[PDB]
């Protein structure tokens, strides 16, 4: 059972540098290509780079030759991608691929690092949380959740109770907006009686800033 | 896109490829320093940049390091002899680099065989696939194995762990058509106009002679090239242009 | 160089039915392909790694064929989670190998009603200044559904924002979120919201009103 | 896969006498007003071919098989377009590749295929009267084709089908050789109308096409045409239904001939140096005409008939172990 770990999403700036990095473990890392594809936000993919750690051979497609740079280290069973000058079209997604030359190539892959660029400051979310009134409609379950919308760059997790109840949550696409930012919305379904005696908690957490919060949800009293 | 395919054949199904009506770059051949063994017949390695042939053919294969001097004119062995014959009068060049990175798995491959037995040699250039069994003994087989009868093909098993003796090689070997009909794959070399009546030295088609040139209402065959009265010196050529 | 091409671009069939997908080469290429299929927002994984051969842990429905230029793949029984996005790559040079456009393939069901929920903004965004009104359409079928804004009566338009997510694998259905965003000052102006939903599985639109003074 | 269509009736071949026909160009450099010697595979001067019938509507069915032997030069002057190809092989299955070439009033195709072939093919046509012409819609002379490795399509050569009504007045020859992996195809076309079959002029064959194969080749056979009848169902006829044809076979042999060229650089007159003492005098000369008397030619020489070999019977095998 091998396993492959990459690197976290980063950001950066036009005019800086910048590397990325890809373990794998579970088998002899001497004995396999090693190659990297990428994926920009709603298109087809694109092969950019293999190599063989053993013999440290590498290979490059045509489009992406001198832009990147392919490296490994067996010491530590790693796999490297490094830049020279980022510019405002490097923003997408990245994965790497283990496979053997014979038979079959793909066979695992990795978790997908998100790399953005761009040339902007960087905020912090607000939730706003929105419960269902003193009395229940009449579907016999209740909605709840959260709006939030002041952030930059994307994305952020959200989860509900540390995560133990996920049956029902639903999460909506950031969707831009005038002013370059994005607005964002959770939503559950929940017992009727469970207001009663139940207390829930969501928990929202983000790598740039770095900022895990926490915020309770209680029924909204009819403040008329 | 014949130096740089993903899989190549078994050596017992070897398949060739014509080459013709193109400009050929050799040196880009004899720079690299990646081919292990690099051998000419017949003609030298940098002087191909100034020659002109009718076709090339390009034939390709992988075998096992130690039969790797096995493959040239007048040599006998196993593959040499069951396989891969060459004539006697051979003309051409043999590539063979290692390429254990692209033929090595970790439990074995079993996708490459090679013919054991056969009843006699082969031709200077033939080919075999024929799975008929092969019978040693006197008792019919009657298409089912038995004492003195075996199957013919045979498995390598390349590891990655073995030494210099068991890694794969692979193979190519391109041979010419000369002196038989007007040249079709060509060299890079820009041209220049022609001179009347003046003693020049001229090379038309890799072919240089000294001499004056001039006009004359000959006859000439449409679908001849050129003509040598006596004493196999030319006298009547043709303008390619 | 290599291009290649994938058809029908997008289809849709039943549960139980039988689908089929072509892919086409511009030249020969004998039998290097591969399939991949890729689930939303996650990383593809290997279906197919010949022209027939089956990668192990794969359910036995899949199916491939094909050779010279035309290559097909064939599921005989779908399933409700098989939604996803296929492709079909080549593999003939060292490194100059190219994937394919891509395709997508949807399920059709029963036509379902909406729920529709109003939700006014909170008071804390009062506090801040800005006022979010939110009207939430979930489980509906099919995606296409008109939302619409009155305020005091009065149609709102180009101050509206629109998320839509993808097709649930439970229950194959949708949902939908649409906010309101004045200013403070412009929320307690007026008393009445009303967003108005119009679907196809509506006999009449459905409208949810609040008032300001009345919550 | 196959239906057995076989007549019972068997005749026997019929000969005839090959005049001066089988040279051909042996390079392709010019020569001019020199006499040259050269050895190679020719047909030879003074020998008897084979001549087959194709008529059967008295009548005479027959299309049998051929070998080759290294080389086959054929000969046919066919109006009807009776022979449109060659099929070659050695057991003729999908196992092996063969050949087929067809010729119609649009183009000349060459197809290289790994066809299946049938006990006794045949390619039909047929006759539309509405249309008033004829043309071909039975195609199951071969079950399946499979790994096309050559096909080509051109313009007509050297086939004219202009006149509507031409009696038997041109001449067409072919040669066929099988050499390295390597299929060399010669032919020639020539107006002639005389009373007899084979005239008396002298004429060269030309390079045409050359193909690399890399098969082993020791059976061949050709191709006929059969028009559709419109029979009644109770009309009980043959069911063969072809028009007028018929054709010549010969063999090669590795030969040295003395040919002359001319002035302006076409073959014209050739001898044999082995066909009578007269012939091996003109060989050892050069010239074509020799003065009276006494001439040296090469000598006798008895060659052996058996192989003796003799051992002394020790059976021990060697201590190498
Ligand atoms: C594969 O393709 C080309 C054609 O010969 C060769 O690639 C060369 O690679 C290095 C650069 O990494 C240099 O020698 C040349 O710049 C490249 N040649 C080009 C771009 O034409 C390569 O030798 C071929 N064969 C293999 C085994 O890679």
């Amino acid at each position: 059972e091998v396993q492959l770990v990459q690197s976290g999403a980063e950001v950066k700036k036009p005019g800086e540098s910048l590397k990325i990095s890809c373990k794998a473990s579970g088998y002899n890392f001497a004995y396999y290509w090693i190659g990297w594809v990428r994926q920009m936000p709603g298109k087809g993919l694109e092969w950019m780079g293999i190599i063989y750690p053993g013999d440290s051979d590498t290979r490059y497609s045509p489009s992406f030759q001198g832009q990147v740079t392919i490296s490994a280290d067996k010491s530590i069973s790693t796999a490297y991608l490094q830049w020279s000058s980022l510019k405002a079209s490097d923003t997408a997604m990245y994965y790497c691929a283990r496979g053997e030359m014979t038979a079959v190539f793909g066979d695992y892959w990795g978790q997908g690092t998100l790399v953005t660029v761009s040339s902007a400051s960087t905020k912090g979310p607000s939730v706003f949380p929105l419960a269902p009134s003193s009395k229940s409609t009449s579907g016999g379950t209740a909605a709840l959740g959260c709006l939030v919308k002041d952030y930059f760059p994307e994305p952020v997790t959200v989860s509900w109770n540390s995560g133990a109840l996920t049956s029902g949550v639903h999460t909506f696409p950031a969707v831009l907006q005038s002013s370059g930012l994005y607005s964002l919305s959770s939503v559950v379904t929940v017992p009727s009686s469970s207001l009663g005696t139940q207390t829930y908690i969501c928990n929202v957490n983000h790598k740039p800033s770095n900022t895990k919060v926490d915020k309770r949800v209680e029924p909204k009293s009819c403040d008329k | 896109e014949v130096f740089n395919a993903t899989r190549f054949a078994s050596v017992y199904a070897w398949n060739r490829k014509r080459i013709s009506n193109c400009v050929a770059d050799y040196s880009v051949l004899y720079n690299s320093a990646s081919f292990s063994t690099f051998k000419c017949y017949g003609v030298s390695p940098t002087k191909l940049n100034d020659l002109c042939f009718t076709n090339v053919y390009a034939d390709s294969f992988v075998i096992r390091g130690d039969e790797v001097r096995q493959i040239a004119p007048g040599q006998t062995g196993k593959i040499a002899d069951y396989n891969y014959k060459l004539p006697d009068d051979f003309t051409g060049c043999v590539i063979a680099w290692n390429s254990n990175n692209l033929d090595s798995k970790v439990g074995g491959n079993y996708n490459y065989l090679y013919r054991l037995f056969r009843k006699s040699n082969l031709k200077p250039f033939e080919r075999d696939i024929s799975t008929e069994i092969y019978q040693a003994g006197s008792t019919p087989c009657n298409g089912v194995e038995g004492f003195n009868c075996y199957f013919p093909l045979q498995s390598y098993g390349f590891q990655p762990t073995n030494g210099v003796g068991y890694q794969p090689y692979r193979v190519v070997v391109l041979s010419f058509e000369l002196l038989h009909a007007p040249a079709t794959v060509c060299g890079p070399k820009k041209s220049t106009n022609l001179v009347k009546n003046k003693c020049v030295n001229f090379n038309f088609n890799g072919l240089t002679g000294t001499g004056v040139l001039t006009e004359s209402n000959k006859k000439f065959l449409p679908f001849q090239q050129f003509g040598r009265d006596i004493a196999d010196t030319t006298d009547a050529v043709r303008d390619p242009q | 160089d290599i291009q290649m091409t994938q058809s029908p671009s997008s289809l849709s069939a039943s549960v139980g039915d039988r689908v089929t997908i072509t892919c086409q080469a511009s030249q020969d290429i004998s039998n290097y392909l591969n399939w991949y299929q890729q689930k939303p927002g996650k990383a593809p994984k290997l279906l197919i790694y010949d022209a027939s051969n089956l990668e192990t842990g794969v359910p036995s429905r899949f199916s491939g064929s094909g050779s010279g230029t035309d290559f097909t793949l064939t599921i005989s029984s779908l399933q409700p989670e098989d939604i996803a996005t296929y492709y079909c790559q080549q593999y003939k040079i060292l490194l100059t190998w190219t994937f394919g456009q891509g395709t997508k393939v949807e399920i059709k069901r029963t036509v379902a009603a909406p729920s529709v929920f109003i939700f006014p903004p909170s008071d804390e965004q009062l506090k801040s200044g800005t006022a979010s009104v939110v009207c939430l359409l979930n489980n509906f079928y099919p995606r296409e559904a008109k939302v619409q804004w009155k305020v005091d009566n009065a149609l709102q338009s180009g101050n509206s924002q629109e998320s839509v997510t993808e097709q649930d694998s439970k229950d194959s259905t949708y949902s939908l979120s649409s906010t309101l965003t004045l200013s403070k000052a412009d929320y307690e102006k007026h008393k009445v919201y009303a967003c108005e939903v119009t679907h196809q599985g509506l006999s009449s639109p459905v409208t949810k009103s609040f008032n300001r003074g009345e919550c | 896969q196959c239906v057995n269509l076989t007549t019972r009736t068997q005749l026997p071949p019929a000969y005839t006498n090959s005049f001066t026909r089988g040279v051909y160009y042996p390079d392709k450099v010019f020569r001019s007003s020199v006499l040259h010697s050269t050895q190679d595979l020719f047909l030879p001067f003074f020998s008897n071919v084979t001549w087959f019938h194709a008529i059967h509507v008295t009548k005479r069915f027959d299309n049998p098989v051929l070998p080759f032997n290294d080389g086959v030069y054929f000969a046919s002057t066919e109006k009807s377009n009776i022979i449109r190809g060659w099929i070659f092989g050695t057991t003729l299955d999908s196992k092996t590749q063969s050949l087929l070439i067809v010729n119609n009033a649009t183009n000349v195709v060459i197809k290289v295929c790994e066809f299946q072939f049938c006990n006794d093919p045949f390619l039909g046509v047929y006759y539309h009267k509405n249309n008033k012409s004829w043309m071909e819609s039975e195609f199951r002379v071969y079950s399946s084709a499979n790994n096309c490795t050559f096909e080509y399509v051109s313009q007509p050569f050297l086939m004219d089908l202009e006149g509507k009504q031409g009696n038997f007045k041109n001449l067409r020859e072919f040669v066929f050789k099988n050499i390295d992996g390597y299929f060399k195809i010669y032919s020639k076309h020539t107006p002639i109308n005389l009373v007899r079959d084979l005239p008396q002029g002298f004429s060269a064959l030309e390079p045409l096409v050359d193909l690399p194969i890399g098969i082993n080749i020791t059976r061949f056979q050709t191709l006929l045409a059969l028009h559709r009848s419109y029979l009644t169902p109770g009309d009980s006829s043959s069911g063969w239904t072809a028009g007028a044809a018929a054709y010549y076979v010969g063999y090669l042999q590795p030969r040295t001939f003395l040919l002359k060229y001319n002035e302006n650089g076409t073959i014209t007159d050739a001898v044999d140096c082995a066909l009578d003492p007269l012939s091996e005098t003109k060989c050892t000369l050069k010239s074509f005409t020799v003065e009276k008397g006494i001439y040296q030619t090469s000598n006798f020489r008895v060659q052996p008939t058996e192989s003796i070999v003799r051992f002394p019977n020790i059976t021990n095998l060697c201590p190498f172990g």
